[PDB]
């Protein structure tokens, strides 16, 4: 019987800072970023987003292991471009996104719902 | 003196030196090389190995009778 | 379930599982021995494919959000029966809540759930240090002669019987239900041979995931098939999915004629599946398409009573018997391992005499005893006077100190004896 | 405490060192009551 | 064949065949101790008190039973200081 | 009688003599753990609080041991007994104030187990010595012992309801021992048949013989997301084999990211044709069989079990016997 | 305590003088109430 | 068997703690002098420090038998100054050769109402005593000589009684309880004042 | 033992359907007619239906 | 001790909680103030009545203890330790810990710090606190927040706080801002929404 | 170097699913909006069942998981009530919690089914959905089952109880333009719903650089919230999550020092 | 149990217990069994 809380999946714990840039010292302009206690569904879209980007030049996600919560995402950018200027730009970009779609469903239920026909 | 035995230290005599030398650092043993952000007396002392410095010297009894006694800095490391 | 008056029968171990259900592909003759009265399993939506790698070697996937909505909850009924003795001729085990006004032995732990008889009522939840039953037997104050539970049982009383025995003492019966949720390392197993322990469970959003929405319960490996050949899970698995679309339970007779693979297949065309069972899915942790048609379909999944809970075993300065000084077993399952002369000799082979030495004497009986130098005898070795002394050879100066196993101490003293009188001679 | 009965099923509240045979019928069988404490299950 | 050669040497090594079945060797030269290894552990020592047949305790069985550090690998051989050596020594501690 | 008490099997001279029930020790089911290094192991919470290595308190770590002690038995990080100078000890669930306690250089406290001990790991019928090599812990949720895919070969496991044992070398001189002598990375070359006893198993040899095929060829989004598993890598992308039309990387190319340093071997792949070697065409392989691994890059051919396995002339046996055992190491575990 | 540890090296076998037995038991000259004891 | 709750990362970060090595020992009033002339020849060349002070213990009685006792102290003599608040462990003398009393020390300046913050808290007011004497300090070690005086009237400090002639003379260290030998070095210097006053430690029971 | 309140697979409440179930059934309606009248579409949110085994019915038939 | 005044500003709009310290911050940069370190508040609670303990890093040593309405106590660091020691005797509370985190600037003898009360792992609100070290005298120094805080907080500027209370020649405490960042603490948790 | 813009489409709605069309959007967007609406939208359920009499042929926890998995109406409460750690209410309590009441004793001679309906709130809002009824437990004659509960917020990570919808279903690229997934053999793979290929055509033919747009959706809520209010409050919460990390990068950019 | 002790003692001569000779040099060539790979003589199969 080893069964631990499932909140613990998100919730964060008191000694545990969620975001940790790690710069790295074998390669210039790479920062490691571990959010802890999140997991693929902010790995994906973070990595989705910092790609656009023609700056970065790599840029992905690990969950080291399924059963313990960390993502470790690293973005290695041309000079010009920061890693923390690159992490810091997309969360941006997206929330700019999901504020679009839900401002665009809000739209588009009212006139179906009211029923546009 | 004569030595017959081999120069090479032996895969069993880097197992107990290793270990030997790290209970002398964790009971407050001087140490012989500079420790960087090193706390584990293992790898203080895997450090050491590598530079041939431990303090320790090793009886290798032959099958007569004869305690020959290499050093280590005399052994080569095997690893 | 096991028979329909669970209720009543009081048996040793016994589990109940929370919704047994009637298998969608039955052989005609399963009818005949009562098994549409009282099933085995679920029908679990089972999807033969390789996914994250937890599922290699005989290892089944289990979606976390399945098994939280009731598949394959259990309940594990453990009966303990304690009976008043009367042997004594002025000794009764008489039933009482034990009180440390009265009785000297009161031992650490909770006394204050055994309510006025001595029995601890239905529907309390009894922990380790916890003590279930209480008996005061009188010696010529009143020693307690108590009932303590062992480890982990951490379960609901749900009955507590009070009746005469057969002897014609008075015994009762405590029913302590236990819950069992699926978890990581519990056997689970088809009905075509094939056994497997779960390797992770994932919850139904990082899970692949059918086009229409339909997330695989438990994802068998597929290298387990073929080397055994049970190529009939597989083709249970197309039939099944044939009777859920079609609404019937689907004979699965061992030779009925009417079943060829292809017969069967054909049947599940029109539905609009892959006429041959593959469906087409897609990775949950990314959304991307899995290249290959991963192969799902529903299958009978029968849930093996071993759990790793009973497995488990571990100790660490545990109970020690006395008389031998070897470790023995106390609560929580602290008897060791043993390292017996197979596993003695592969540490030889490697060379490890300091393991070897560790796991043999240290661990299991290390003992110091001050034997005398010019004779081999043990020695009085007074420790507040700080006088060592052999007695018989008159020496107070040379007494050294020895480090021997106590199980040998022990064949050297029973040697003696016997009057062989080894002597550890130290030169 | 209160013991229940299982043929006519009535509860007898029985002191200790007392016979627990039931009034009426006799089933010599008898089972403890529900506790009056209260114990909190979360629905997990 | 390093392992084939060894058993096929060491079974015939005495000179004569030896069966090394439990039973085949279970003739041996070895020190009551190390002969109270099979069954006459009772018999075989009172014959050793009366003949005083003192047991070398020099077998890795041997030493094992007495939780001595057996003379097997990591213990045939003994450790000793450098006294010059030390000097280096960059005390810290 | 005292010659019934010492007698036979189960008497003084067996059963309590060369074979005792030794402490310190657990077992439990062994279910699969990929993402785990080969040397890695997943005690469970309960055993791991359930026993302890001792840490001679010491100037660097007295500052640690003291939370440990304070924290001692309420949570996992903490310590349960402190074996004190003359020997007593404190045991630290009833001293009343664990926070006031002590601790003084040469005094030892019993920390419970932790991430980065060594346990001797063994299967129950041992006969060979890969029965018991030592594994590094790594505390996990769940109560199962997580062991890598590869090692279960030489332990002969498979996860069906299968126990294995942990010991755990409870003094510094042992720990050494166990950690050079037996190390599951130090012992891939059995003396039996001079062989790698772990070879790449289950699904990754099926992966394997198709992401090194001819006709893969990975985007530039896998490419990112499959580096990031490689603990070998310098950090650089490598050149896509195909450029202009897209930048498409090829599944060999990606391999040769994880192979180890430099290394020459050339084997044939579980389908070979019988007549290629000796007619025209020998070095351009229809079929792609021929593995030719040159200065560590696979230069052509799909790998099979007889090239990623447990045989003689193994890619994984050249890199034992030329680069070493912890690079081979990591190289297993990437590639997994 | 003080006494030096140190490492058995030859074990010797022999049935023991009578004498010898006396004079170690701590017992006076021979146990001889049979009851364990009374008081 | 259970799941002790896991628990966080911060280890290294916090606090060492305080031990404070103690000896106790007695002096008649009529030989003070010559200790006080003994004391300055042995001691740093400092002008005796002459402080007063008026100290009350605060016990906590919660659910768990033992009440928290913490003691705190106001400087009447030294205006300006803040009041301490320090809380004393159980005794951990464990080794013969150390001759001294071990016991963990927080010591922690306080505002001026301190008195309030405290029984608003619900620790209550116990003992109230008043001290004066000499205070002269060798390097680390403290040594304190104070004549303990009993208070009478509910709250007041005009009038003061003696608890007795002789003076208490304590020898207290606050070492940061890295590495030891700090009551070797006590030792030594309690031997010097030995023949004239005999400190020892003295359990605190009975 | 009674009809569990939520399919496995998806979740979608079926608890509420058993009483119907058995009792269109009873009218003559084939088990296809009977889980499609329902709402239950999916392979899943119909496997448990077409296979429970009451059993609450036949444990209720001790006295209490 | 110089004169203090704290107040929340909403986000408004959909600027996002960071969004708007970010715009807020570069609004006091235009005022020629100059970043000048950084500050860390960090606050724990307990059920006990209620105690709260505050520390500013501004200071670099004290912990406050302050007891709602009863005495604030300015204690050294060790308090906390004291406080963890009784741990077991002391109450805990549920995770009621709150902290605002954010650029310290000076603008000519005013400190200004804008900051985001972010609970536990998740921000929500925003903190100003201007101090002026010069003005030892409070409650009349009110013209001059106001007029400093017209110039760039400007709409939802406060209309001073209680703490000043009753008109007295009372001098400004270290307290008293303390108890202004508690009222604004209990508001942030208790706000919702 | 910028954020992409992505439109909707509602296609169908009805009480209980929204079939929306999302289109110009990365395949992550919606794979990560997808498991929000499955695993971080809030509901409100049962999660402290203590129980005062059962004398049912099940258990006291079969009593339990049953009313957890019971569905209540969450409607726009789950807006106003703090998570208990939120609330700071020391576990449960009024305002932090909804209390649920049953109370049913079976003396008349036929089984008594207990049913949803007999759940009673104290709060007039959260009434379990069904308000056919989820069967908790049927009854015999003389036996009772009275319980006491009270339903705290929840996420779903922490457990399916809290889980609003069922179905969700997801879908781009019907036809395998992109040839993500290989037909083995295309001809007897049946065609998608949303399907454009001519009916002769067994599958469209490679279009090599087309990334992937088009996601298709269909939550089918299982009735605690109504399914349009499933999409928006996914949404809403994905961004906070985005919106907190920024926080915390900055909290933490800054003091890299 | 007869292939108990025998060692590589420290002069090379495999020996048992008792000291006895049992192989001289390990394995008549003294290589262990561990860096030993196949390879193929190439000078005894070919012709004159
Ligand atoms: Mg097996
Ligand atoms: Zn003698
Ligand atoms: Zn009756
Ligand atoms: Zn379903
Ligand atoms: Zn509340």
């Amino acid at each position: 019987m080893n069964a631990p809380p499932a909140f613990e999946s998100f919730l964060l714990f008191e000694g545990e800072k969620k975001i940790t840039i790690n710069k790295d010292t074998k390669v210039p302009n790479a920062c490691l970023f571990t959010i802890n206690k999140e997991d693929h569904t902010l790995g994906n879209i973070i990595k989705s987003q910092l790609l656009k980007d023609p700056q970065v030049l790599f840029a992905g996600y690990k969950v080291p292991h399924p059963l313990e919560h960390k993502i470790i995402i690293r973005v290695q950018t041309t000079p010009d471009y920061s890693p923390q200027e690159a992490f810091t730009n997309a969360i941006t970009d997206l929330i700019s996104e999901l504020s679009l779609l839900e401002e665009r469903f809000r739209v588009a239920i009212k006139d179906k719902q009211e029923g546009i026909e | 003196q004569k030595r017959i035995t081999t120069p090479y230290m032996t895969k069993y005599e880097r197992a107990r030196v290793l270990g030997t030398r790290a209970l002398q650092i964790a009971m407050c043993a001087p140490v012989m090389v500079e420790l960087e952000g090193e706390t584990d007396p293992l790898l203080i002392a895997m450090k050491e190995l590598k530079a041939r410095k431990i303090p320790i010297i090793i009886r290798r009894y032959l099958p007569d009778g004869s305690y020959e006694d290499w050093g280590v800095d005399e052994l080569i490391i095997s690893d | 379930v096991y028979i329909t008056n669970f209720h009543v029968r009081m048996d040793t171990l016994a589990h109940v599982l929370y919704y047994p259900q009637k298998p969608l592909v039955t052989t005609r003759s399963m009818e005949y021995l009562r098994f549409r009265e009282l099933p085995a399993g679920i029908n679990s939506i089972v999807a033969i494919a390789s996914y994250t790698g937890y599922n290699q070697e005989d290892s089944v996937i289990m979606n976390r959000s399945a098994v939280d909505r009731g598949f394959f909850r259990s309940v594990f009924y453990r009966s303990y029966k304690e009976q008043e003795s009367k042997k004594g001729f002025d000794q009764e085990e008489v039933f009482e809540k034990p009180t440390r006004e009265t009785c000297q032995g009161m031992r650490h732990a909770i006394y204050d759930k055994l309510d006025d008889d001595g029995l601890i009522a239905p529907g309390v939840r009894v922990s380790g240090d916890d003590v279930i039953i209480g008996k005061t037997v009188t010696l010529p104050t009143k020693r307690d002669c108590s009932t303590f539970l062992r480890t982990s049982e951490t379960g609901i009383v749900d009955q507590v019987m009070v009746t005469l025995n057969q002897e014609g003492y008075k015994f009762c019966k405590i029913r302590v239900r236990s819950v069992r949720i699926p978890q990581i390392g519990d056997k689970f197993a088809s009905r075509h041979g094939q056994k497997g322990t779960c390797g992770i469970q994932y919850r139904q959003e990082d899970m692949p995931f059918t086009c229409e929405g339909i997330t695989p319960d438990i994802i068998i490996n597929p290298h387990a098939i073929p080397s055994r050949m049970t190529i009939g899970h597989l083709i249970e698995c197309l039939q099944g999915k044939v009777s859920a679309n079609k609404g019937e339970i689907g004979d699965a007779t061992p030779f009925n004629d009417a079943v060829n693979v292809q017969k069967i297949s054909n049947l599940l065309s029109d539905y609009g599946y892959h006429l041959r069972g593959n469906e087409v899915l897609y990775n949950g942790f990314t959304g991307r398409k899995i290249t290959s048609q991963i192969f799902i379909g529903p299958t009978y999944y029968q849930r093996l009573k071993h759990m790793v809970d009973d497995k488990i075993h571990s100790r660490a300065r545990g109970p020690i018997q006395i008389l031998n000084r070897q470790p023995m077993e106390g609560r929580s399952r602290d008897g060791g391992l043993r390292f017996g002369e197979m596993e003695r000799d592969c540490q030889i082979a490697h060379g490890a005499a300091q393991f070897l030495r560790e796991r043999l004497f240290e661990a299991s009986d290390p003992y110091q005893v001050h034997v005398c130098n010019l004779c081999g005898i043990m020695a009085i070795a007074n420790t507040r006077t700080h006088t060592y002394e052999c007695r018989g050879c008159r020496n107070k100066t040379q007494i050294s100190l020895v480090r021997m196993p106590y199980a040998c101490k022990l064949l050297f003293q029973e040697l003696m004896s016997m009057s062989i009188a080894p002597r550890m001679m130290s030169v | 405490m209160i013991y229940i009965c299982g043929e006519c099923h009535t509860e007898n509240e029985i002191k200790s060192r007392d016979p627990i045979r039931c009034r009426e019928c006799g089933y010599r069988i008898m089972y403890k009551k529900r506790t009056k404490r209260l114990v909190v299950f979360d629905a997990r | 064949y390093r392992h084939l050669a060894l058993l096929c040497d060491t079974m015939t090594c005495r000179g004569h065949l030896m069966a090394i079945t439990r039973h085949g060797v279970n003739r041996q030269d070895t020190g009551p101790l190390m002969k109270c290894s099979f069954e006459e552990t009772v018999d075989v020592l009172m014959e050793a008190a009366a003949h005083g047949e003192s047991d070398p305790m020099k077998g890795v069985s041997e030493n094992i039973m007495l939780g001595q550090l057996a003379p097997a690998g990591t213990g045939c051989f003994d450790l000793l200081l450098d006294a010059e050596k030390c000097k280096y020594g960059m005390e810290i501690p | 009688s005292l010659k019934q008490r010492l007698k036979g099997k189960e008497g003084r001279v067996r059963g309590n003599l060369m074979g005792k029930r030794v402490d310190f020790s657990a077992r439990t089911v062994i279910t699969p753990d990929p993402n785990l290094s080969i040397d890695q192991v997943g005690v469970p919470r309960s055993i791991a609080a359930n026993m302890t290595f001792a840490e001679i308190v010491t100037p660097f770590n007295i500052d640690r041991l003291q939370e440990l002690v304070r924290r001692g038995n309420s949570q996992y990080p903490g310590a349960k007994y402190i074996i004190r100078d003359n020997g007593d000890r404190i045991d630290l669930r009833f001293h009343p104030k664990p926070s006031d306690l002590h601790l003084q250089t040469g005094y030892k406290v019993e920390r419970h187990m932790c991430d980065g001990d060594i346990v001797i790991f063994n299967r129950q019928p041992t006969l060979h010595k890969m029965s018991m090599m030592g594994h590094r812990v790594r505390i996990l949720p769940w109560s199962t012992f997580r062991l890598n895919l590869s090692v279960t070969t030489p332990y002969n496991a498979d996860f069906d309801g299968d126990e294995m044992n942990l010991h755990l070398p409870q003094s510094l001189e042992t720990r050494a021992e166990i950690q050079e002598l037996a190390m599951v990375p130090r012992m891939i070359v059995t003396p039996q048949s001079n062989r790698p006893v772990m070879g790449i198993v289950q699904d990754t040899l099926t992966a394997v013989r198709k992401f090194t095929k001819r006709d893969v060829f990975l985007e530039r989004g896998e490419v990112m997301n499959l580096l990031m598993f490689l603990s070998t890598w310098d950090g650089k992308v490598p050149q896509p084999a195909i450029l202009k039309p897209r930048p498409l990387w090829t599944g060999k190319q990606i391999f040769s990211l994880i192979i180890p340093g430099h290394i020459n071997c050339i084997r044939t792949h579980s389908t070979h044709p019988d007549d290629e070697d000796s007619g025209p065409y020998k070095h351009i392989s229809p079929g792609d069989t021929k593995v030719v691994v040159e200065n560590g890059e696979l230069i052509m051919g799909i790998l099979c079990k007889k090239s990623l396995g447990t045989s003689a002339g193994s890619l994984v046996h050249i890199s034992y016997l030329e680069m070493g055992h912890d690079i081979t190491r990591l190289f297993y575990s990437n590639i997994q | 305590s003080a006494c030096p540890l140190r490492t058995i090296k030859r074990v010797q076998f022999g049935v023991l003088s009578p004498d010898e037995l006396k004079r170690m038991s701590v017992t006076e000259g021979g146990i001889k109430y049979p009851e364990t004891t009374e008081g | 068997m259970e799941a002790p709750p896991v628990t966080m990362m911060p280890v290294t970060g916090g606090t060492i703690n305080m031990m404070e090595y103690l000896l106790q020992g007695s002096v008649l009033d009529h030989s003070l002098e010559s200790l006080i002339h003994r004391l300055r020849g042995l001691c740093d060349n400092m002008e005796p420090e002459t402080f007063l002070d008026h100290e009350m213990v605060f016990l906590l009685k919660g659910q768990q038998a033992s009440p928290f006792v913490l003691r705190a102290r106001r400087s009447m003599d030294r205006a300006g100054a803040p009041w301490h608040l320090r809380y004393l462990g159980q005794p951990e003398m464990g080794d013969k050769n150390r001759h001294a009393l071990v016991r963990n020390c927080v010591d922690i300046a306080t505002s001026e109402n301190l008195t309030d913050f405290l029984m608003e808290m619900g620790f209550r007011m116990d003992h109230e005593f008043v001290a004066k004497g000499h205070l002269f300090r060798k390097g680390i070690m403290k040594i304190m000589v104070y004549k303990i005086f009993r208070i009478l009237v509910p709250g007041n400090t005009d009038s003061t009684e003696a608890l007795s002639l002789s003076y208490l003379v304590e020898l207290s260290v606050v070492a940061p309880a890295g590495q030891d030998m700090v009551s070797d070095d006590m030792k030594n210097f309690a031997e010097q004042l030995k023949p004239l006053v005999h400190l020892e430690k003295i359990d605190p029971k009975r | 033992m009674i009809i569990p309140v939520r399919c496995f697979t998806c979740g979608k409440i079926v608890g509420n359907k058993w009483e119907a179930y058995l009792g269109l059934l009873q009218a003559e309606y084939t088990e296809g007619d009977a889980l499609d009248a329902l709402g239950l579409k999916r392979y899943c949110c119909r496997r448990m239906l077409l296979a429970h085994v009451d059993l609450i019915e036949k444990l209720l038939n001790y006295a209490p | 001790m110089g004169v203090t005044c704290v107040s929340q500003m909403p986000v408004a709009e959909g600027k996002s909680v960071q969004q708007t310290v970010e715009l807020l911050t570069r609004k006091l940069e235009m005022l020629g103030a100059e970043k000048q370190g950084t500050f860390c508040v960090d606050c724990e609670t307990y059920h006990t009545k209620l105690m709260y303990v505050m520390h500013n890093s501004e200071y670099p040593l004290s912990c406050f203890a302050l007891f709602e309405n009863g005495p604030c106590l300015i204690a050294d660091t060790n308090f906390d330790v004291l406080m963890v020691k009784l741990k077991g005797f002391f109450q805990s509370a549920k995770a009621s810990k709150i902290e605002t985190r954010g650029t310290r600037y000076q603008y000519c003898d005013f400190l200004v710090k804008v900051g985001t009360v972010t609970m536990g792992p998740s921000a929500r609100g925003i903190s100003v606190e201007v101090e002026y070290g010069p003005c030892v005298v409070a409650s009349d120094c009110w013209s001059l927040l106001l007029e400093f805080l017209q110039s760039f907080l400007g709409s939802h500027t406060p209309g001073a706080p209680a703490v000043f209370g009753n008109r007295h020649d009372a001098v400004y405490g270290p307290a008293d801002t303390m108890v202004q960042y508690m009222e604004l603490f209990n508001k942030i948790r208790k706000q919702q929404q | 170097p910028y954020a992409n813009q992505p439109t909707v489409r509602i296609t169908e709605l009805t009480d209980e699913n929204v079939k929306f069309i999302i289109e110009n959007t990365d395949l992550a967007v919606a794979n990560s909006i997808r498991r929000v609406f499955i695993a971080e939208v809030p509901i409100i359920a049962i999660d402290w069942v203590q129980i005062d009499a059962n004398s049912s042929v099940l258990h006291d926890e079969f009593i339990a998981h049953r009313l957890g998995l019971i569905p209540l109406t969450s409607d726009d409460i789950v807006d106003k009530l703090q998570y208990s750690r939120d609330c700071t209410c020391e576990e449960f309590c009024p305002e932090c919690s909804v209390e649920f009441t049953l109370d049913v004793r079976c003396n008349e001679d036929q089984t008594r089914h207990v049913t949803s309906r007999d759940l009673i709130s104290n709060s007039p809002r959260v009434i379990p959905v069904t308000s056919d009824d989820i069967l908790i437990v049927k009854l015999r004659k003389g036996q009772e089952l009275r319980l006491r509960a009270y339903a705290k917020k929840g996420f779903g990570k922490e457990h399916a109880k809290w889980n609003p919808t069922a179905g969700v279903a997801f879908e781009y690229d019907p036809d395998n333009a992109l040839r993500h997934t290989v037909y083995p053999k295309p001809e007897e793979w049946p065609k998608s719903e949303y399907s454009e290929l001519d009916e002769d055509e067994s599958q469209a033919p490679y279009d090599p650089n087309g990334k992937p747009e088009r996601f298709y959706y269909n939550v089918e809520s299982c009735g605690s919230l109504r399914p349009e209010t499933i999409v928006l409050s996914a949404l809403s919460g994905l961004k906070k999550k985005l919106s907190d990390l920024q926080t915390q990068l900055s909290h933490e950019i800054q003091s890299d020092v | 149990k007869s292939m108990e002790s025998v060692m590589v003692k420290y002069d090379a001569t495999v020996r048992n217990s008792i000291n006895q000779v049992v192989q001289l040099r390990y394995g008549e060539d003294g290589l262990a069994g561990e860096s030993v790979e196949f390879q193929n003589l190439a000078t005894l199969k070919p012709s004159n």
